RNA sequence: CGUGAGGGAAAGGUGAAAAGAACCCCGGGAGGGGAGUGAAAUAGAGCCUGAAACCGUGGGCUUACAAGCAGUCACGGCCCC
RNA sequence: GAAUGCCGGCAUGAGUAACGAUAAAGAGGGUGAGAAUCCCUCUCGCCGUAAGCCCAAGGGUUCCUACGCAAUGGUCGUCAG
RNA sequence: CGAUGUCGGCUCGUCGCAUCCUGGGGCUGAAGAAGGUCCCAAGGGUUGGGCUGUUCGCCCAUUAAAGCGGCACGCGAGCUGGGUUCAGAACGUCGUGAGACAGUUCGGUCUCUAUCCGCCACGGGCGCAGGAGGCUUGAGGGGGGCUCUUCCUAGUACGAGAGGACCGGAAGGGACGCACCUCUGGUUUCCCAGCUGUCCCUCCAGGGGCAUAAGCUGGGUAGCCAUGUGCGGAAGGGAUAACCGCUGAAAGCAUCUAAGCGGGAAGCCCGCCCCAAGAUGAGGCCUCCCACGGCAGCCGGUAAGGACCCGGGAAGACCACCCGGUGGAUGGGCCGGGGGUGUAAGCGCCGCGAGGCGUUGAGCCGACCGGUCCCAAUCGUCCGAGGUCU
């Protein structure tokens, strides 16, 4: 349940730190995006010499979020933070890696080489 | 909305109110009967009739647990003593309320008794 | 607020036709079994002190 | 406010 | 136009297909048919379902007639569903079978004198920067000399539910004839207890 | 008529006893049926549980793990056809219904806490001496 | 009323005579009902006369499909002389 | 017949707002024509660098006791400054 | 001018159409796709943010689109009070001065009670020619009315290529609406536990008060809920707008028209959902009581029925509605289950002790699903037809 001044952690070695929601790229009004949602984000945190640097706009695929997310088999799954991974317009992702989990969900929506390169997908 | 909801609130917040029916408690099981207003003697009715079937059951536990709201222990001694067996068949109903036929003229409280059984 | 006020007194036909429902209804009583007195249903007899047949309070 | 002294009407309590 | 008269027990979930559909439960039949409001007598078409056994003694003479011409037993609810004539003279939960689809009628619970905020959505105002008792309170309610009045049908406070509602479309996920039961995927008006109608749905 | 038998009526069919009973602040590890792609594998789960909600045939509990750096909960309904079955791994012996309170925990602060339930883990090895 | 200088009200009438109502009744009293006084007691002390707004009881006529500065002109109905 | 006239009386708003700190009450027994409200007992709650005690100023019999309840007391009153 | 509160914001709408999008079109310097321009269309829609008191505007990120105006520059007896707009203070400027400036700067009291109309809800009365209990018809109202992406057709028609369709068919969304609580997630003022200080009961142990109108903390049923769940917008029929025709004169040709007949919009009428016979035009159907006693009328005793009273209710401000009232499961108790809490007290054992272990998933335990006449709905009263006329 990420909307615009939502903070995320980014789950990948673009050498993003922290990217803060501005759009939730859904349509003409969605107020929250969650697992397999794009949004625009600006970098607000990053590391020195990587592919993307402080103040770039951004975009991402949220990877996990702290709201629970419910399942058509009467499940859900949570994690302990928000993270997204930054994309290009074709939807793949920016980086090699990708760090921690990653939601099933992304697989649906069609995000391939980022359930791949997860370490583990819950 | 109330929808489903149990417990009078008689105007009263929540210390006060468990006071209120404590004293109620202690008074009943003093003189056998009392004069409150209906809606007091209705609530009165579960909180005393809980009371006396600690009572029935007669074990130290239950002693202390009546204790918590009862305090006096000449008190219980009479409910455990004199009190609960008078009861020892009744399958609950230890009390019963019945509606006065006057007002009280101050505020026209509608009055009623309640008593402990036979 | 700005303290709203009557606009114009009320006529003696308006202010009892507001009053149209302001009769007291009579009390309901029954006669008491015992002693046939006029008393409220479902409450003790004040006059003789029965209910359900026997007595139960001192009058 | 009409209230403290620029206006005048409609607007504070009791004063006068 | 197939309908039936029934009670609302309860709500769960089962499973089907590994997936998990909310069903709210509902005890429907059986509805023996009282009367028939055929064109040439009444000028529609109609049954008149009775539901739910009544204590004969509590059943006074001008009912009891009604029900001793149709030879019935006494019945505690009435209700007619339009453009319905069974053949048989009893109907039961088994005009449905899983898979249909249909619309269910109830009593919405009863929320009193609603508020602007619960009756209408309304935005209410802030909370805080001089916001001056006005937190719940639903702001103008018109202009100024033109025109001078409120409009009919205003949104504002007043008693909101209890009221009669159709929620259309529900897929029936199960019928249990042995105990009388419909089982239907979603949530439909009312408490538990409450009286319902169900009908073959009107979409397509 | 009894609305809630009714409604036990229903969920009979769906209720399962197959399943070991365990309690908050057990270690657990959940096999559990999942779709991907095209086909359908069993992925464990393995963690703490932190709750267990009980409403009959809708109990729910709440499984948590620390997977590559993250906390994942995992909420499973009880009574699931998706739950092929459940391996007690550890009985920790808990003080309290609910364990949110580990999530804000280092990993010796947990374990710290939620001590070998050494009692039940003689009644299990207690059992499976079934001859 | 104002610290003070100072400001500054309202309020007259039983009856010729108290003969101002013993005593009895209901009521805790107030109050009243009889008895009694008087030419007179709706002259009974909350007292001569006792207007009007205002309030109430009883009766006649009238009114719950109707648009009103409230009246006025006409006809009809009911009530009264 | 009008002067936001003056004096007085009586209306409307209206059986409406309100009855003045959210520290809080309950029962039993008395007294009495009448009692939620007075007296007594038990239970409960509130203050305790005070919401206790002693001075000073100001107030001026408000003190004590008996007998009272028309008015004063924001209800009631048998109680009371 | 014996006062018509003055900008903007917020809230709440509603209307216009010179239409921003969505629907339908003609022309195009329309290959396709995408535009341009004009016509029809007001059903619905018309985002979030940075700056500024701002309206406006610029900018960021999106969008189908980010429309323009009216309603006292809509709306202060609805809120705000940043600006403007008294008294204080200062700057620049003007004035010898006191002072002055749609110039700037910092500060600066916005009135508990709604009589009438209107509006939202809910009753009381009478009426609907006998009186009653039910079930209904729907005149006439109201609600709703949005839209996008991807895929298939098909890399097809079109095009040198880049690019890339009509028609038709699938799947998935956003915002909004109604209902709902199974799940997810909240609350859960005493449902359980732990904890401090203090006073108390009774010394230990065990408890109670107070620390808020829960002392604090960890949890938490039902209910009420959204962040959660289901469902909705239609389909379909009809009549139309622009626009396009068929047949066809006047006018041997031509002409959608003068006679006649087609096609054709998210719009209009139905259809869906809700209210509804005070619809005084007061409707209809099923059933019940009936020719009561006294001089279209009167007074009485009843009939079918109803009310009063009482136990209550996911109904509710009061009223109303609904259920029940001993031939009874309506509330209260009690029992069983659910649910919460998470292993009571007491005792025994280990430890110098704080404690620990066992008895024990114990003990306590609101509302939820039920059972049970133990307690209370005792006993009753009062209304209530005899049917006007051709
Ligand atoms: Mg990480
Ligand atoms: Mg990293
Ligand atoms: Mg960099
Ligand atoms: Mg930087
Ligand atoms: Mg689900
Ligand atoms: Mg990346
Ligand atoms: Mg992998
Ligand atoms: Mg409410
Ligand atoms: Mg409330
Ligand atoms: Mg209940
Ligand atoms: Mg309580
Ligand atoms: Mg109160
Ligand atoms: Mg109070
Ligand atoms: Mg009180
Ligand atoms: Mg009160
Ligand atoms: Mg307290
Ligand atoms: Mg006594
Ligand atoms: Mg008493
Ligand atoms: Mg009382
Ligand atoms: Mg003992
Ligand atoms: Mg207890
Ligand atoms: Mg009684
Ligand atoms: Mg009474
Ligand atoms: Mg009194
Ligand atoms: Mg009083
Ligand atoms: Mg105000
Ligand atoms: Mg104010
Ligand atoms: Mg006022
Ligand atoms: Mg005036
Ligand atoms: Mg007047
Ligand atoms: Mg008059
Ligand atoms: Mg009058
Ligand atoms: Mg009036
Ligand atoms: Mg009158
Ligand atoms: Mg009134
Ligand atoms: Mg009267
Ligand atoms: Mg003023
Ligand atoms: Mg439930
Ligand atoms: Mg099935
Ligand atoms: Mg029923
Ligand atoms: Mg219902
Ligand atoms: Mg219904
Ligand atoms: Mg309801
Ligand atoms: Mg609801
Ligand atoms: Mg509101
Ligand atoms: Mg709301
Ligand atoms: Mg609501
Ligand atoms: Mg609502
Ligand atoms: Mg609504
Ligand atoms: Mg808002
Ligand atoms: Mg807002
Ligand atoms: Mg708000
Ligand atoms: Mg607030
Ligand atoms: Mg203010
Ligand atoms: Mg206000
Ligand atoms: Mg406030
Ligand atoms: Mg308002
Ligand atoms: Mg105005
Ligand atoms: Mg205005
Ligand atoms: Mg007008
Ligand atoms: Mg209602
Ligand atoms: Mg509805
Ligand atoms: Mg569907
Ligand atoms: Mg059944
Ligand atoms: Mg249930
Ligand atoms: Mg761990
Ligand atoms: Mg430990
Ligand atoms: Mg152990
Ligand atoms: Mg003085
Ligand atoms: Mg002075
Ligand atoms: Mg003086
Ligand atoms: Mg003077
Ligand atoms: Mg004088
Ligand atoms: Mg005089
Ligand atoms: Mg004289
Ligand atoms: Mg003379
Ligand atoms: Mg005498
Ligand atoms: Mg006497
Ligand atoms: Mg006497
Ligand atoms: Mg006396
Ligand atoms: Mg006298
Ligand atoms: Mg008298
Ligand atoms: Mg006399
Ligand atoms: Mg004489
Ligand atoms: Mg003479
Ligand atoms: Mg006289
Ligand atoms: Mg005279
Ligand atoms: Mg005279
Ligand atoms: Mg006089
Ligand atoms: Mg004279
Ligand atoms: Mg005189
Ligand atoms: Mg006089
Ligand atoms: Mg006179
Ligand atoms: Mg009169
Ligand atoms: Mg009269
Ligand atoms: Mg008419
Ligand atoms: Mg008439
Ligand atoms: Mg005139
Ligand atoms: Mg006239
Ligand atoms: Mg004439
Ligand atoms: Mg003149
Ligand atoms: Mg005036
Ligand atoms: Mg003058
Ligand atoms: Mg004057
Ligand atoms: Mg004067
Ligand atoms: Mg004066
Ligand atoms: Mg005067
Ligand atoms: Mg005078
Ligand atoms: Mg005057
Ligand atoms: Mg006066
Ligand atoms: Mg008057
Ligand atoms: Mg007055
Ligand atoms: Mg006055
Ligand atoms: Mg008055
Ligand atoms: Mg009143
Ligand atoms: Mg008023
Ligand atoms: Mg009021
Ligand atoms: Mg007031
Ligand atoms: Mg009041
Ligand atoms: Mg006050
Ligand atoms: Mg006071
Ligand atoms: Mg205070
Ligand atoms: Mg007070
Ligand atoms: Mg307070
Ligand atoms: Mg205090
Ligand atoms: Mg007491
Ligand atoms: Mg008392
Ligand atoms: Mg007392
Ligand atoms: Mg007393
Ligand atoms: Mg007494
Ligand atoms: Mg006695
Ligand atoms: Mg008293
Ligand atoms: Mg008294
Ligand atoms: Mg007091
Ligand atoms: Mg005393
Ligand atoms: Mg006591
Ligand atoms: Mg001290
Ligand atoms: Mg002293
Ligand atoms: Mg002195
Ligand atoms: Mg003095
Ligand atoms: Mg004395
Ligand atoms: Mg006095
Ligand atoms: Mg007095
Ligand atoms: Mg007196
Ligand atoms: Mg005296
Ligand atoms: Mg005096
Ligand atoms: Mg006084
Ligand atoms: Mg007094
Ligand atoms: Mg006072
Ligand atoms: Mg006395
Ligand atoms: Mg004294
Ligand atoms: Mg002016
Ligand atoms: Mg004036
Ligand atoms: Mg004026
Ligand atoms: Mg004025
Ligand atoms: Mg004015
Ligand atoms: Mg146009
Ligand atoms: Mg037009
Ligand atoms: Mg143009
Ligand atoms: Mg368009
Ligand atoms: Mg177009
Ligand atoms: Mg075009
Ligand atoms: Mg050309
Ligand atoms: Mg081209
Ligand atoms: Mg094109
Ligand atoms: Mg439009
Ligand atoms: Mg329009
Ligand atoms: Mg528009
Ligand atoms: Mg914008
Ligand atoms: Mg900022
Ligand atoms: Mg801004
Ligand atoms: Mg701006
Ligand atoms: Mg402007
Ligand atoms: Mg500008
Ligand atoms: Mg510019
Ligand atoms: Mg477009
Ligand atoms: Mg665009
Ligand atoms: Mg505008
Ligand atoms: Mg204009
Ligand atoms: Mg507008
Ligand atoms: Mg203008
Ligand atoms: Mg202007
Ligand atoms: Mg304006
Ligand atoms: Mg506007
Ligand atoms: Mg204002
Ligand atoms: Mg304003
Ligand atoms: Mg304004
Ligand atoms: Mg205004
Ligand atoms: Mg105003
Ligand atoms: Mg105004
Ligand atoms: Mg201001
Ligand atoms: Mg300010
Ligand atoms: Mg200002
Ligand atoms: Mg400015
Ligand atoms: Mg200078
Ligand atoms: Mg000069
Ligand atoms: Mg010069
Ligand atoms: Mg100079
Ligand atoms: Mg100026
Ligand atoms: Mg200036
Ligand atoms: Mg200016
Ligand atoms: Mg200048
Ligand atoms: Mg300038
Ligand atoms: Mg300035
Ligand atoms: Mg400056
Ligand atoms: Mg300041
Ligand atoms: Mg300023
Ligand atoms: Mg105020
Ligand atoms: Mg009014
Ligand atoms: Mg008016
Ligand atoms: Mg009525
Ligand atoms: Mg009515
Ligand atoms: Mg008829
Ligand atoms: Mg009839
Ligand atoms: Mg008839
Ligand atoms: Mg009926
Ligand atoms: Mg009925
Ligand atoms: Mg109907
Ligand atoms: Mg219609
Ligand atoms: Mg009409
Ligand atoms: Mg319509
Ligand atoms: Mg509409
Ligand atoms: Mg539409
Ligand atoms: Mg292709
Ligand atoms: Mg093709
Ligand atoms: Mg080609
Ligand atoms: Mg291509
Ligand atoms: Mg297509
Ligand atoms: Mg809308
Ligand atoms: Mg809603
Ligand atoms: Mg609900
Ligand atoms: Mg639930
Ligand atoms: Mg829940
Ligand atoms: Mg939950
Ligand atoms: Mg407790
Ligand atoms: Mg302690
Ligand atoms: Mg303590
Ligand atoms: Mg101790
Ligand atoms: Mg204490
Ligand atoms: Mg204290
Ligand atoms: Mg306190
Ligand atoms: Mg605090
Ligand atoms: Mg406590
Ligand atoms: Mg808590
Ligand atoms: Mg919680
Ligand atoms: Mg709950
Ligand atoms: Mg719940
Ligand atoms: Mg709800
Ligand atoms: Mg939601
Ligand atoms: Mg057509
Ligand atoms: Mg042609
Ligand atoms: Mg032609
Ligand atoms: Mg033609
Ligand atoms: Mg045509
Ligand atoms: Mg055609
Ligand atoms: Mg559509
Ligand atoms: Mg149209
Ligand atoms: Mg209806
Ligand atoms: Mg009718
Ligand atoms: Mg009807
Ligand atoms: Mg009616
Ligand atoms: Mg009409
Ligand atoms: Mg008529
Ligand atoms: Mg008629
Ligand atoms: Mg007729
Ligand atoms: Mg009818
Ligand atoms: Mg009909
Ligand atoms: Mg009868
Ligand atoms: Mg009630
Ligand atoms: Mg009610
Ligand atoms: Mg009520
Ligand atoms: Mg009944
Ligand atoms: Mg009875
Ligand atoms: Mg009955
Ligand atoms: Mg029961
Ligand atoms: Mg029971
Ligand atoms: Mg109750
Ligand atoms: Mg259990
Ligand atoms: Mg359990
Ligand atoms: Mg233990
Ligand atoms: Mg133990
Ligand atoms: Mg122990
Ligand atoms: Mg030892
Ligand atoms: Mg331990
Ligand atoms: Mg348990
Ligand atoms: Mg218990
Ligand atoms: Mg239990
Ligand atoms: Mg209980
Ligand atoms: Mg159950
Ligand atoms: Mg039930
Ligand atoms: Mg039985
Ligand atoms: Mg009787
Ligand atoms: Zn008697």
């Amino acid at each position: 349940m990420i909307q615009p001044q939502t903070y995320l952690e980014v789950a990948d070695n673009t050498g993003a730190r922290k990217i803060m929601c501005i759009r939730v790229l859904k349509g003409s009004n969605a107020k929250y995006a969650t697992v397999g949602d794009v949004i625009v984000a600006s970098v607000k945190e990053a590391i020195p010499r990587g592919a993307v640097k402080e103040g770039d706009v951004v975009k991402a695929v949220v990877v996990r979020t702290k709201k629970e997310i419910k399942r058509p088999d009467g499940s859900a799954i949570r994690f302990d933070d928000n993270a997204a991974v930054i994309i290009n317009n074709q939807l793949e992702p920016r980086g090699t890696r990708v760090f921690g989990p990653v939601a099933r969900e992304l697989r649906e929506k069609g995000f391939m080489k980022i359930v791949s390169l997860a370490p583990e997908v819950l | 909305m109330r929808h489903l909801k149990s417990g009078r609130k008689l105007n009263r917040h929540s210390s006060h109110r468990l006071a209120l029916y404590r004293n109620q408690a202690k008074s009943l099981l003093t003189h056998g009967r009392i004069t409150t207003t209906v809606p007091k003697a209705k609530e009165l009715r579960g909180f005393v009739d809980h009371l006396i079937h600690l009572a029935k059951r007669g074990d130290l536990h239950a002693r202390r647990l009546v204790l918590r709201d009862l305090q006096d222990v000449k008190l219980v001694r009479k409910l455990f003593d004199e009190i609960a067996p008078r009861y020892r068949d009744r399958q609950g109903g230890y009390t019963r309320v019945l509606k006065l036929a006057e007002r009280r003229r101050g505020d026209g409280a509608p009055l009623a008794l309640v008593e402990l059984v036979e | 607020a700005k303290h709203p006020v009557p606009k114009k007194k009320t006529s003696k036909a308006r202010r009892d036709a507001r009053r149209s429902h302001h009769a007291l209804t009579p009390p309901t009583l029954v006669p008491c079994p015992e002693c046939k007195a006029m008393k409220p249903p479902h409450t003790v007899c004040p006059e003789c002190g029965y209910y359900a047949g026997r007595k139960v309070l001192e009058v | 406010s009409p209230g403290n002294c620029a206006s005048c009407s409609n607007s504070a309590s009791a004063n006068c | 136009m197939k309908g039936i008269l029934g009670v609302k027990v309860g709500m769960t979930r089962i499973f089907r297909d590994d997936r998990a559909v909310p069903v709210t439960v509902i005890l429907a039949g059986p509805c023996p048919v009282v009367q028939r409001r055929t064109p040439e007598k009444d000028g529609y078409t109609a049954v008149q379902l009775g539901f739910l056994p009544q204590n004969p003694k509590r059943v006074n003479r001008p009912l009891k007639g009604h029900f001793a011409k149709a030879g019935v037993e006494p019945v505690r609810i009435l209700r007619e569903i339009r453009d319905f004539n069974p053949e048989g003279d009893t109907v039961t939960v088994e005009i449905f079978k899983p898979g249909e689809r249909v619309d269910v009628t109830g009593t919405s619970k009863g929320r009193g004198f609603a508020g602007v905020m619960k009756r209408w959505n309304f935005a209410g105002g802030p909370d805080s920067h001089g916001a001056h008792k006005i937190h719940r309170h639903p702001g103008s309610i018109g202009n100024r000399k033109t025109p001078g009045r409120v409009y009919k049908g205003k949104k504002m406070a007043g008693h909101y539910g209890a009221e009669r509602v159709t929620v259309m479309n529900l897929e029936v996920v199960d019928v249990i004839p042995e105990e009388n039961l419909l089982l239907v995927k979603g949530a439909v008006p009312g408490p538990n207890g409450g009286l319902v109608i169900v009908r073959e749905t009107k979409k397509a | 008529m009894n609305r809630g038998a009714l409604i036990k009526l229903v969920e009979s069919r769906y209720v399962r006893t197959d399943l070991p009973e365990f309690r908050p602040g057990d270690t657990v590890r959940v096999s559990y049926k999942v779709k991907e792609g095209n086909r359908t594998r069993i992925q464990d789960f393995e963690g703490i549980v932190i709750r267990i909600r009980r409403n009959g045939f809708n109990t729910t509990f709440t499984v948590r793990k620390v997977s590559y750096g993250v906390g994942v909960e995992r909420i499973f309904p009880l009574h699931s056809p998706l739950i092929q079955k459940i391996d007690i791994v550890q009985r920790g012996r808990a003080r309290r219904a609910k364990l949110y309170f580990i999530r804000n925990l280092s990993d010796r602060e947990i374990r710290r806490k939620l001590r070998a339930d050494r009692k039940r883990i003689d009644q299990d090895r207690a059992a499976e001496r079934a001859a």
